[PDB]
RNA sequence: UCGAUGUCGGCUCGUCGCAUCCUGGGGCUGAAGAAGGUCCCAAGGGUUGGGCUGUUCGCCCAUUAAAGCGGCACGCGAGCU
RNA sequence: CGAAUGCCGGCAUGAGUAACGAUAAAGAGGGUGAGAAUCCCUCUCGCCGUAAGCCCAAGGGUUCCUACGCAAUGGUCGUCAGCGUAGGGUUAGGCGGGACCUAAGGUGAAGCCGAAAGGCGUAGCCGAAGGGCAGCCGGUUAAUAUUCCGGCCCUUCCCGCAGGUGCGAUGGGGGGACGCUCUAGGCUAGGGGGACCGGAGCCAUGGACGAGCCCGGCCAGAAGCGCAGGGUGGGAGGUAGGCAAAUCCGCCUCCCAACAAGCUCUGCGUGGUGGGGAAGCCCGUACGGGUGACAACCCCCCGAAGCCAGGGAGCCAAGAAAAGCCUCUAAGCACAACCUGCGGGAACCCGUACCGCAAACCGACACAGGUGGGCGGGUGCAAGAGCACUCAGGCGCGCGGGAGAACCCUCGCCAAGGAACUCUGCAAGUUGGCCCCGUAACUUCGGGAGAAGGGGUGCUCCCUGGGGUGAUGAGCCCCGGGGAGCCGCAGUGAACAGGCUCUGGCGACUGUUUACCAAAAACACAGCUCUCUGCGAACUCGUAAGAGGAGGUAUAGGGAGCGACGCUUGCCCGGUGCCGGAAGGUCAAGGGGAGGGGUGCAAGCCCCGAACCGAAGCCCCGGUGAACGGCGGCCGUAACUAUAACGGUCCUAAGGUAGCGAAAUUCCUUGUCGGGUAAGUUCCGACCUGCACGAAAAGCGUAACGACCGGAGCGCUGUCUCGGCGAGGGACCCGGUGAAAUUGAACUGGCCGUGAAGAUGCGGCCUACCCGUGGCAGGACGAAAAGACCCCGUGGAGCUUUACUGCAGC
RNA sequence: CGAGCUAGCCCUGGCCAGGGUGAAGCUGGGGUGAGACCCAGUGGAGGCCCGAACCGGUGGGGGAUGCAAACCCCUCGGAUG
RNA sequence: GUGGUUCGUGGAGCCAUGGGGGAAUCUGGGCGGACCACCGCCUAAGGCUAAGUACUCCGGGUGACCGAUAGCGCACCAGUA
RNA sequence: CGGGGGGAACCUGGGGAACUGAAACAUCUCAGUACCCAGAGGAGAGGAAAGAGAAAUCGACUCCCUGAGUAGCGGCGAGCG
RNA sequence: CGCGGGGUGGAGCAGCCUGGUAGCUCGUCGGGCUCAUAACCCGAAGGUCGUCGGUUCAAAUCCGGCCCCCGCAACCA
RNA sequence: CCGAGGGUAGGGCCCGUGACUGGGGCGAAGUCGUAACAAGGUAGCUGUACCGGAAGGUGCGGCUGGACACC
RNA sequence: GUGGGAGAGGGUGGUGGAAUUCCCGGAGUAGCGGUGAAAUGCGCAGAUACCGGGAGGAACGCCGAUGGCGAAGGCAGCCACCUGGUCCACCCGUGACGCUGAGGCGCGAAAGCGUGGGGAGCAAACCGGAUUAGAUACCCGGGUAGUCCACGCCCUAAACG
């Protein structure tokens, strides 16, 4: 039956992308946590 | 008046067409004349401000005329009568000599090929338009400005009409469809004449889906709903109403006035409807 | 027994008690015969089909030698419903 | 450390157990190899074929191709692979995106608002599966190809030359530019037939050398033309509108055309030309290469939902924008610039493999699930994308071999009976397509209706009607009509394809719902009523700005009940709510300063503070029932008896009207009577003693409708009497792989006792050699879930209100 | 931090074999003082009918350490709204 | 009308200020806990100002600190799979 | 010419909870804590008396000790201080 | 069993709360008006207050027991 | 072939009959009122509508088959 | 036919004044209404009676008759338009073209009905006051359908001379 996850590289670029953190505070400071833990990825790897 | 159907379905039986004979013109409008619209119910915010509400027939915007006196003086022929889906009434298209086009409200009993002027000047005819202070007593009337040089607010719905009871200083008075008595400032532009498509109360929608065509979604009442929703809804079984009758949000709505009191507005009204 | 002992009825499968419904055997009779009454012995076997109701029960139809009453976590849901 | 259903890890038990993932299906021969049911090749057999074939978009990300590999991955095996290692492989001015347009939305000079972070907002900008734009057919590679090659077309920039013109834009105007259903004429895609054209070969097994059989009979193609279409009037005058300007467009008038007549654009066709090009046979292929050939290359018919395309009609719910494009003028320039034609040159970035209904995507899996667009051939059956078989193509579903018990699942059939089964005909069965005959109550006249019930149904020969395309002719195709016959148990001969009727309840109806235990009588619904709302509307969201409402304006918009339609919807305004009420009473801050206090020598400073004036609210006065709601008790009475039209008396704000009533409501209750049945707690019809119906939380009906719920009959049945047999897939046996919950340890019997009250584990007695396999569930108070019920906890949470206390709002 | 599931709305596209029924209108005839009307033809309406795709999820069986954390078979609802 | 202080409206001053009213310049103004007198303190409505203080990404030194189930989550290519 | 953004913790400022405690709970506590925002730096804040507050006394600010769990504050409760 | 109100001239109601006295309508009886009857007028009569205890000086009145009456409740199971 | 008739299915009409139900007729002396007959004590009757135990009342319109004081 | 007549004959559109009700304004005070008598009601929150203003609906006083017109039902302020019947005069035309009329068609007071409007006065039903034994009546105070208009039905009557 259909599932959670229908994947489309564009819907995830404009939801949690690098720029889409970058516009509002709570997500700039997404990458502010993400960066000082070390995170290899600061935000989603999207194709 | 009115087209019926036999009841070849159920539903068919009850349900009312409209009479479009008055239509001289169909499938235009003058595409110089009109842009388009959207909404959902919906405001700004995303959040859905009016509730039951989308689907619905695509709709162009023809932009009509409420403001008759811009153009002071110079005559108009009547070139169509056509299909406004914006609005309960028909609109006129109509020819100036300027060779400017602009679209009206079509009074009842304006015939194409007629002519019309608005203006202190003009002759008290139907489709013509005037300050209220030239329009003699009694005269019905209709899409009145509220105040001067703002625009045509008052009776522009199918079959309104509006009359002059008499005069007072700067003002002249007037009845509402409403029944309300008001003053309406001198200067106000109105146009002699009543809406018509007066039939238009006699439409019947007849089945459910007409409803939706109209872009008006389902309305579920309180009463049957639980409580967190609204004030009326649970224990069921079914229930009275269980305390006086309220809106979803709370107030009353059966004889609540909520009509602000304190408004400058009201120096102005004589009486009822509202 | 609440860190679970699934609850009515039905179906299936039984098994047991006897305070015996039938059949066998008896005493008494207000037992002429036939047929009953009532009590005694007796648990070997047997104890119908159907209408109504979820019903157990009960009422009813048509038969029967008879159309017994109880126990088994109101026997039986790691057997079904 | 021994316990915490402890934590982390290791290893046991179940156990060689269950499974090994669609019942489309396999067999052999050969090859390779250490090793083969499982890899390769052939032959045979089966499965898909509106697909299980082919193409596109997502998404995936090297899975693609080839060589060498087999430890793991693969539910077995693997010599194979989507797996390991390595090497290769994706080629574009024209296909898709971008150096174009704008949509919702987003963002946002201006501006607005907000403690801060931020929220808004015209224009602009961004944003596409929409608008716009120039490539078609072959061939080639192990692997890409409208990308490379061949062939024939085309577009935009830059520069030049020629000719032409008031040139000129971001500004004006036109256009772009639009719904749904039905649909004309002509074409094309595709398809069938051909006695005609081309072709390896074939005569089998009784017959056939044949107008036999089998295979093929096309594809792209500028200009020109031809056919079918789309779009489209021409000229002058006047002009005050299209925020400047127009010569453009709008409007008025005059003059010829009504017509594609022209001009113009597009479809097909034909086109110089380029290219394909079967069976079969030989060879050799994860595969496809020679020949067949010098291939043929044509007629007829069927025919789109595609094309001409902005076609046509009808209808109401009334059906995007912006650029490209054309025009018009403005500055500015008229050397320029633009326009047309030709010519040279210039033409960037990114995608391009492969999977794609799936073993490569979403589902932890090579998961019976889910996933958007296009193509999707043949025949037969009324049609069809249905169904059966079948082409191209693809597959036999990555454990097998046997056996032929119980039992299970899926399926076939049955004497006599026919619902006796059972909560219930649950389930199965009957019915079944088409044509014709025929068809009731009732009805809102449409319906009810496929009502019901019937008859027909194939093959052959004979005569005949109209249509299409040709010609008004044959031939091909379509729709028929009448007559005589043959065969079987049977002609919708297989497959797909309603059982019906009577009658109640509830909801008018089509719709909607608890994703994943309820599809309903619940919600919605047209429609009725009340109520608010004069427009900077009420109402909603927001702190605001702002927005929705609505670019709407009382024939509108918001709230609330009721719920098609019919006939109706009674009485009560005492309480409550709302509505109205310019007096009155009370009432907060404030105003007022009678009088009183502190202190100071004092001038003073300072603190109280009565009268009285002083909102909303409340009180008070009314109103108001499709506002919250509410609509009696006891006692007597008629010349049989009964019963009470009638009276009496208490209380009320007023005492339940009409309808209906043992009801989706009736406790007593299986009320009583009638009906149906041999028999009826249900069902239907009555009565009325309505525990405890009753009129918009509507009353009573109502044709039609219903996967709703109740009752009854016909038909038919394995539902049953009552079982039997048969099929296949498991179950059993053999080889390969091999889990799980659970598990204090075990050397784990019956009875009668006992015991924390239900003992394998204590007492007595009885019985009992050791160990398994297939089976059934009585027991281990068997497994699972720290019982959801119940109570406890001064535990939570959702909900309500004339609980308390706040807050928003007003 | 989430509307890549699910709910509603907005913008822009697409899909719905085949059959059946035969509303208004139009035309013609009848009718009449003129009508209403009637009949025949044409026509092609509809939250109309049957039924695939598609969308569902009625009843029953199977599944229940599943093929599957909602599946499978049979049947069944809608199918121009 | 509130906030701060130990100050929860209390006899509630002081410091601060959202609203209303609203001065003076040394004989002027603030304070010593309501207010008054006396006696004292101090000079608001402009600004800056090292050090002594806080902390530990980083470098060092030290440990009756751990020794791979410890010690950081990471002794190991870990904020990784 | 300058600003913008980043920095483990530390600092100031704008805003600012609840569980909890009071063996229920409203004032009160937790607590101006957590957290969000803005700013600052290697520190930051503060700072040169319209101060204290009884002595005719001390002299800017900050940090430690003590004063002191004292003065007080408080459903005069819990507790705060 | 449970909670709540109740029982008073023939009928139907007050009175009891807060002790001292029994009241209102109808009916009944006597008289009147009328041919007559009812209506109507004038007069009367009738009750130990469910019952049995108890409290007080005194009980329909306040307390208890039994008998009845109406109402309410009987849930999770 | 047609064919008495039999059988299956669905209609029409007519008779009988049915819990109960509706009103009607009739019945020496039942209960309730007084509608009508005299201006019948509200003139009557009337079609229609609503209401009421009952006769009846009231609305609207109609008919006469109803009308010597007095303002 | 010609010429002339009377008339609330019918349909459409307008329009006038009296009065009633309500609203506003002024003035003014202690009652008003109503009956058989009263009460309910209305009134010091300023009624009634008076003047001024405005809104609205219905019906047309005198003329009016004991009259006119129409087939009937029916028809009454004024004006215009469209239109029916009918009488008189003259003897001009046609030349029995007549009468009646089962069916059919049409009209048809009031009430009633449907969908809209409108709603002042009146007023079934309803409520209250009074009368009565009682009163679901008569009288009095309120009062909704209806009364009016458009369209559409219904088709009755002491539709009577
Ligand atoms: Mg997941
Ligand atoms: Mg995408
Ligand atoms: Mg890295
Ligand atoms: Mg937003
Ligand atoms: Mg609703
Ligand atoms: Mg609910
Ligand atoms: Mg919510
Ligand atoms: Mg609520
Ligand atoms: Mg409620
Ligand atoms: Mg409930
Ligand atoms: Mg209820
Ligand atoms: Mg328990
Ligand atoms: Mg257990
Ligand atoms: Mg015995
Ligand atoms: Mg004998
Ligand atoms: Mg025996
Ligand atoms: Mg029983
Ligand atoms: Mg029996
Ligand atoms: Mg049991
Ligand atoms: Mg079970
Ligand atoms: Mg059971
Ligand atoms: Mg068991
Ligand atoms: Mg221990
Ligand atoms: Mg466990
Ligand atoms: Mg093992
Ligand atoms: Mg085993
Ligand atoms: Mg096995
Ligand atoms: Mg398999
Ligand atoms: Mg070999
Ligand atoms: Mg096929
Ligand atoms: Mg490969
Ligand atoms: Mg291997
Ligand atoms: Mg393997
Ligand atoms: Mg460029
Ligand atoms: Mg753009
Ligand atoms: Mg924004
Ligand atoms: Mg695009
Ligand atoms: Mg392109
Ligand atoms: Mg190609
Ligand atoms: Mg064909
Ligand atoms: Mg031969
Ligand atoms: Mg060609
Ligand atoms: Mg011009
Ligand atoms: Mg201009
Ligand atoms: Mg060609
Ligand atoms: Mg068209
Ligand atoms: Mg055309
Ligand atoms: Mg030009
Ligand atoms: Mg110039
Ligand atoms: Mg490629
Ligand atoms: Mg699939
Ligand atoms: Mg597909
Ligand atoms: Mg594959
Ligand atoms: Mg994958
Ligand atoms: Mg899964
Ligand atoms: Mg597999
Ligand atoms: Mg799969
Ligand atoms: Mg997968
Ligand atoms: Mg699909
Ligand atoms: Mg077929
Ligand atoms: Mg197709
Ligand atoms: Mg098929
Ligand atoms: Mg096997
Ligand atoms: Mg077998
Ligand atoms: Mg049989
Ligand atoms: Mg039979
Ligand atoms: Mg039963
Ligand atoms: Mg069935
Ligand atoms: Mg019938
Ligand atoms: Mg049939
Ligand atoms: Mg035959
Ligand atoms: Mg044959
Ligand atoms: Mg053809
Ligand atoms: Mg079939
Ligand atoms: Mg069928
Ligand atoms: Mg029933
Ligand atoms: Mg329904
Ligand atoms: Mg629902
Ligand atoms: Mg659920
Ligand atoms: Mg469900
Ligand atoms: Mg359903
Ligand atoms: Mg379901
Ligand atoms: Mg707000
Ligand atoms: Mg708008
Ligand atoms: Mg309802
Ligand atoms: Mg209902
Ligand atoms: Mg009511
Ligand atoms: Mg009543
Ligand atoms: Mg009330
Ligand atoms: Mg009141
Ligand atoms: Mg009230
Ligand atoms: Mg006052
Ligand atoms: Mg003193
Ligand atoms: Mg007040
Ligand atoms: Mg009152
Ligand atoms: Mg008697
Ligand atoms: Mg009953
Ligand atoms: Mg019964
Ligand atoms: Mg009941
Ligand atoms: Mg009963
Ligand atoms: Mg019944
Ligand atoms: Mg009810
Ligand atoms: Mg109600
Ligand atoms: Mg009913
Ligand atoms: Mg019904
Ligand atoms: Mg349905
Ligand atoms: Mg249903
Ligand atoms: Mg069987
Ligand atoms: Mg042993
Ligand atoms: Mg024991
Ligand atoms: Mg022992
Ligand atoms: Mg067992
Ligand atoms: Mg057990
Ligand atoms: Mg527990
Ligand atoms: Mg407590
Ligand atoms: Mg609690
Ligand atoms: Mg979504
Ligand atoms: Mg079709
Ligand atoms: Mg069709
Ligand atoms: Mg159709
Ligand atoms: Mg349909
Ligand atoms: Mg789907
Ligand atoms: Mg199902
Ligand atoms: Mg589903
Ligand atoms: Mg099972
Ligand atoms: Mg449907
Ligand atoms: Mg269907
Ligand atoms: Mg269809
Ligand atoms: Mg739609
Ligand atoms: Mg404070
Ligand atoms: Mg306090
Ligand atoms: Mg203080
Ligand atoms: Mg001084
Ligand atoms: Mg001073
Ligand atoms: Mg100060
Ligand atoms: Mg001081
Ligand atoms: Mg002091
Ligand atoms: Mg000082
Ligand atoms: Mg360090
Ligand atoms: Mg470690
Ligand atoms: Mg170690
Ligand atoms: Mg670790
Ligand atoms: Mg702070
Ligand atoms: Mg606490
Ligand atoms: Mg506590
Ligand atoms: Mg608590
Ligand atoms: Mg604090
Ligand atoms: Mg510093
Ligand atoms: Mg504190
Ligand atoms: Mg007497
Ligand atoms: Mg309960
Ligand atoms: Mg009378
Ligand atoms: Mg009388
Ligand atoms: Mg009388
Ligand atoms: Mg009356
Ligand atoms: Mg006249
Ligand atoms: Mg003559
Ligand atoms: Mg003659
Ligand atoms: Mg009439
Ligand atoms: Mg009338
Ligand atoms: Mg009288």
């Amino acid at each position: 039956m259909k599932r959670t996850w229908q994947p489309n590289r564009r819907k995830r670029a404009k939801t949690h992308g690098f720029r889409a953190r970058m516009r509002t505070p709570g997500g700039r400071k997404v990458l502010k946590r993400r960066r000082q833990k070390g995170r290899w990825r600061l935000t989603p790897a999207v194709r | 008046a009115v087209k019926k159907f036999k009841p070849y379905t159920p539903s068919r039986r009850f349900m009312t067409v409209a009479d479009f004979s008055e239509i001289t013109k169909t499938e235009p409008e003058k595409s110089l004349v009109k842009p388009l619209k959207k909404t959902g119910g919906r405001n700004n915010q995303g959040r859905i401000t009016v509730r039951f509400r989308g689907g619905g027939h695509k709709r162009l915007y023809r932009i009509i005329d409420f403001k008759r006196w811009d153009k002071v003086g110079i005559p108009a022929k009547v070139a169509a009568i056509e299909y406004d889906p914006n609005r309960s009434a028909r609109i006129a298209l109509l020819h100036y000599v300027d060779g400017e086009k602009r679209y009206i409200i079509a009074p009842d009993g304006l015939q194409v090929g007629q002519q019309v002027v608005a203006g202190p000047d003009a002759p008290i005819q139907v489709g013509n338009a005037l300050p209220l202070r030239f329009i003699p007593v009694g005269t019905v009337v209709h899409a009145v400005e509220l105040e001067p040089k703002k625009g045509a607010k008052l009776a522009r719905a199918a079959g309104t009409s509006a009359q002059i009871q008499g005069r007072e200083g700067d003002y002249v008075i007037l009845r509402l469809p409403s029944g309300e008595l008001r003053k309406v400032h001198g200067e106000c532009y109105a146009t002699v004449g009543a809406v018509g498509n007066a039939d238009h109360k006699n439409i019947v929608l007849g089945k459910a889906g007409r409803s939706r065509w109209l872009g008006r979604r389902p309305h579920v009442r309180g009463a049957a709903m639980n409580p967190v929703d609204h004030p009326h809804g649970g224990g069921e079984g079914r229930a009275p109403r269980g305390r006086p009758p309220a809106s979803p949000w709370g107030w009353q709505t059966k004889g609540l006035k909520t009509r602000k009191r304190r408004k400058p507005s009201s120096r102005f009204i004589i009486a009822r409807r509202k």
